[PDB]
């Protein structure tokens, strides 16, 4: 058989939903069809309604302790937390009811590692990342906004093929994935060595392309696998195509002054 | 219970929830009243979130803008970000150079395809198609049917369509249905036969798989997807052919773009469209016109797509707005002006100073009023039943000139057969695609398929949930014809010795006015989009969005007008109450996107 996720949505954008997706390898069809169960998950489940809510109690119980529960999203602690609403209650209530028995549990996403924009200054819905909510279970952050699909799809499947969280860092971050910072292997990092960096948009050194971080590049604080794995199937990434990294992938990213400011 | 809009709202009867409203962006809750015979008399829409990204840019700096608001969505990925540079550009008169235009109408074009194809086949096919009985299918006649709906594509042989059944056959074999699970399959609301079923699965199949393809023209120009970078002033992604990956973009990257681009026009002219076309058929002949709300009376849209960058009488999507189901009459659409576009919240969860007034986005106001009324079953943490009597949804309620109005592909589609037959050339082809259809519907697939003529209008046919279903396909194929001649007009003008990206005039704030207002609009995949900003010292001093699905899926403004969503559940029957796939159906129409509507 295989392993049960439950992937619940809180405050987000839905943009980890959709890198999943563009998963090519393995292609989230054959992690749909063939990996895992996915037996809840708002974006694609055929039921809803009294019908959805129905399939949780189940899996919950049949699979006690043996499913994954994946959090994209956080939950929101103003409002009387109905800034997120689920079948009438706040989204907190289902967080807390589903984590009770998973065996572990991936924070998809800025949103759900640290609280990602909702989360930003001045924060009106209290949106508080899934660890600070639930703090007796096994979480791994798989964090970046969103992440790339074949980390996310990666994790995956290191937990299916082993029945283990990967080793992870410090801040609860797959090693695996996360302990480059994206400065240590940009292709621009030559240019960045010898002193040419774009200044303006669209000047000369930006036509050949050149360091980035005088325009905000936020490489050298940021780790991801950005500069290595790229995104959509290694076609590119944000450096590659021109602007800098804005440090998606770190926790408050966009509190840490413009993304254009550079780095001091 | 009372009459509004040609609706005769009537909230005695049965009371029905849907909540989670599922195979959405986001979250929603639905309410209805059906009536003795199960036909819905009162529909509720309740937006179930907010985030508050108005509340968080003010302060922030104009050209950080971009990012935070395409972070409203991850579905409809970019276009919020879009109109932001164009809000900033247009306060502060920024002019940007032909490619940046031409890489954004790429990018725009890209997300109408993506967006409008994974909304069909992953999030509503489920409503048309019964999965389980695609099991039931004779893969022959299943290979027949496909060569029927589309002889050009290639994907059509019985071993093709075995191998498909079989692989769903194991699926639902091994006990673990997923995402099928407790699904309404063998409903009597499903009138496929085995064999469009099987169909249908397997084209699910196939656009899973080829729709990360597609975005790979976002990764090209914005580095990623979902939510590629933007810039006020143009584009980053700097051009310099001789550069061999020394650039951003050189010939090979514009190469690669042109080979996603054909495989996309492929995808919509080969499976999309003739699929739609076909189940679209098919429920016309089992009577299934509801769903028609708005759109039979009042549809808006900005207008987009200019054939020549900054002058909107050119619009390949020409907007305004039509009232009353005159489609005779088109009127322009302004969104500086104050009295025209208007967002009310005395049914939504916020505050005014005077409720009894809208507010034109410039103006806007967002502050957070969670507070439910007198009549609600159940407590303020544990809604039963929501009070539609008082503030029902995070959700605004915008109206243009007072009026409640359906966006969407589907008012586009209107408003370009008005426009076309008014004299408008710029049309020419949504008139062409919608008159083919309505031919393909009536005459040539029951024809094909031994079922009798019909003689359906487009006046009739359009205002409908099949019609609203069909207009979103068309405008994706639309959108792929359109970006494949934006690639030419781009490529040319690189040639020609053009090879600007980004104007910088104006990115300085020491070269900025000390106040500044600007708006940003946008076809954006689910309707109309625009962006409203103040700048006062080099910050942000008010940003206010109105999102296509805050006009969708509004609750009722001051004087108790219904919007879209509750209006197309109006006077629709239901096989069993219990079952919401009716309701699914035609709001799933809609292509709901909740985040988009709150943000
Ligand atoms: S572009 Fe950014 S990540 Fe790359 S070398 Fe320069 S500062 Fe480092
Ligand atoms: S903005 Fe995010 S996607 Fe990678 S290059 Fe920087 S961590
Ligand atoms: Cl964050
Ligand atoms: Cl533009
Ligand atoms: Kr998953
Ligand atoms: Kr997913
Ligand atoms: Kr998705
Ligand atoms: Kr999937
Ligand atoms: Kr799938
Ligand atoms: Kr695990
Ligand atoms: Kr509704
Ligand atoms: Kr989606
Ligand atoms: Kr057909
Ligand atoms: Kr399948
Ligand atoms: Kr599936
Ligand atoms: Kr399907
Ligand atoms: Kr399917
Ligand atoms: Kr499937
Ligand atoms: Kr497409
Ligand atoms: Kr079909
Ligand atoms: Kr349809
Ligand atoms: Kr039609
Ligand atoms: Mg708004």
């Amino acid at each position: 058989p295989r392993t049960p996720v439950l992937w619940l949505h809180g405050l987000e954008c839905t943009c980890c939903s959709e890198s999943f997706i563009r998963s090519a390898h393995p292609l989230a069809k054959d992690v749909v069809l063939s990996m895992i169960s996915l037996d809840y998950d708002d974006t694609l489940m055929a039921a809803a309604g009294h019908q959805a809510e129905a399939i949780l109690e189940e899996i919950m119980t049949k699979y006690k302790g043996n499913y994954i529960l994946a959090v994209e999203g956080n939950p929101p602690l103003n409002q009387d937390g109905m800034s997120c609403i689920i079948g009438g209650r706040p989204f907190i209530e289902q967080l807390k009811y589903v984590a009770k028995d998973a065996k572990a549990i991936i924070s998809w996403g800025s949103c759900a590692s640290w609280g990602c924009v909702q989360a930003a200054k001045p924060n009106p819905t209290q949106a508080t990342p899934v660890h600070k909510v639930i703090t007796d279970k096994p979480i791994i952050k798989v964090p970046g906004c969103p992440p790339i699909a074949e980390v996310m799809t990666g994790v995956i499947t290191y937990m299916l093929t082993f029945d283990r969280i990967p080793e992870l860092d410090r801040q609860g971050r797959p090693k695996m994935f996360y302990s480059q910072r994206i400065h240590d292997k940009c292709y621009r990092r030559p240019h960045f060595d010898a002193g040419q960096f774009v200044e303006e948009w669209d000047d000369e050194s930006a036509r050949k392309g050149f360091c980035l971080y005088k325009m905000g590049c936020k490489g050298p604080t940021t780790y991801n696998a950005c500069s290595t794995t790229r995104w959509n199937e290694g076609t590119s990434f944000p450096i590659q195509s021109g602007h800098g990294c804005i440090g998606c992938s770190e926790d408050g990213f966009w509190d840490k002054g413009s993304f254009y400011d550079r780095l001091t | 219970a009372y009459a509004t809009q040609g609706f005769n709202l009537d909230d005695r009867g049965r009371r029905i929830v849907v909540d989670p409203v599922t195979r959405i962006e986001g979250h929603m809750r639905c309410e209805v009243n059906v009536d003795a015979n199960n036909v819905i008399r009162n529909a509720v829409s309740t937006g179930t979130m907010w985030r508050g990204l108005e509340v968080i840019l003010k302060g922030r700096d104009p050209r950080d803008a971009w990012a935070f608001v395409e972070r409203i969505c991850g579905v409809c990925t970019g276009c919020h970000a879009l109109a932001s540079v164009r809000a900033v550009e247009n306060a502060l008169d920024i002019r940007i150079p032909k490619n940046a235009h031409l890489i954004r109408e790429i990018m725009a074009k890209t997300l109408q395809v993506h967006d409008h194809a994974v909304h069909f086949y992953h999030l509503h096919a489920l409503d048309w198609v019964d999965v389980m009985s695609a099991l039931k299918a004779d893969p022959k006649r299943t290979s027949e049917l496909q060569q029927l709906v589309s002889p050009a594509h290639p994907l059509s042989s019985a071993g093709y369509f075995r191998d498909i059944q079989n692989r769903l056959k194991r699926f639902v074999e091994s006990g673990q249905l997923g995402p099928f699970m407790n699904g309404y399959w063998g409903s009597k609301a499903y009138v496929l036969p085995p064999e469009a079923n099987l169909m249908a699965v397997t084209h699910y199949l196939e656009a899973l798989d080829l729709q990360k393809e597609w975005v790979k023209i976002h990764t090209i120009f914005g580095g990623k997807n979902p939510h590629p970078n933007y810039l006020v002033g143009g584009v980053p992604c700097a051009i310099n052919l001789d550069g061999a990956a020394s650039a951003p973009v050189n010939m090979e990257r514009l190469s690669f773009v042109k080979a996603r681009i054909d495989e996309i026009i492929e995808f919509n002219k080969n499976v999309y469209v003739p699929d739609v076309l076909a189940i679209g058929t098919l429920y016309k002949q089992a009577g299934w016109l509801y769903g028609g709300g708005l759109a039979a009376t009042n549809v808006l849209d900005y207008g987009e797509y200019p054939n020549v960058a900054y002058n909107k009488s050119t619009d390949q999507l020409p907007g305004g707005a039509i009232l009353n189901g005159n489609w005779d009459e088109v009127f322009p659409v302004d969104p500086r002006d104050s009295q025209q576009v208007q967002e009310f919240v005395s049914h939504s969860w916020y505050k005014y100073a005077d409720e009894s007034v809208g507010l034109h986005p410039w103006d806007g106001v967002t502050e957070p009023n969670y507070v439910l009324g007198a009549n609600t079953k159940g407590t303020r943490t544990r809604i039963e039943q929501i009070d539609e009597s008082a503030k029902y949804s995070w959700i605004k309620s915008p109206r243009w000139r007072g009026h409640a109005m359906e966006v969407g592909p589907l008012s586009r589609y209107i408003l370009a057969y008005a426009h076309a037959r008014s004299g408008n050339k710029y049309a020419e082809r949504p008139k062409e695609q919608l008159e083919y259809s309505a031919q393909m519907i009536n005459s040539a697939i029951p024809k094909a398929l031994g079922l009798p003529e019909t003689q359906y209008t487009l006046k009739q046919l359009l205002p409908s949930t099949i019609g609203r279903t069909l207009a979103r396909a068309l405008e994706s194929q639309y959108c792929g014809e359109m970006m494949h001649s934006d690639w030419h007009d781009l490529v040319a003008n690189i040639r020609a010795g053009d090879t600007a990206t980004a104007n910088v005039d104006k990115w300085d704030p020491a070269t900025w006015p000390l106040q500044a207002k600007g708006v940003g609009t946008v076809a954006a995949p689910r309707g109309a989009l625009g962006h409203w900003i103040r700048i006062k010292d080099g910050r942000i001093e008010n940003y206010q969005c109105v999102v296509p699905t805050t006009w969708n899926g509004s609750p009722r403004d001051y004087k108790g007008q219904i919007g879209a969503f509750e209006a197309s559940l109006m006077n629709t029957p239901m096989v069993n109450p219990e079952q919401p796939v009716e309701i699914l159906r035609t709001l799933h129409s809609f292509d709901p996107c909740l985040a988009c509507s709150t943000h």
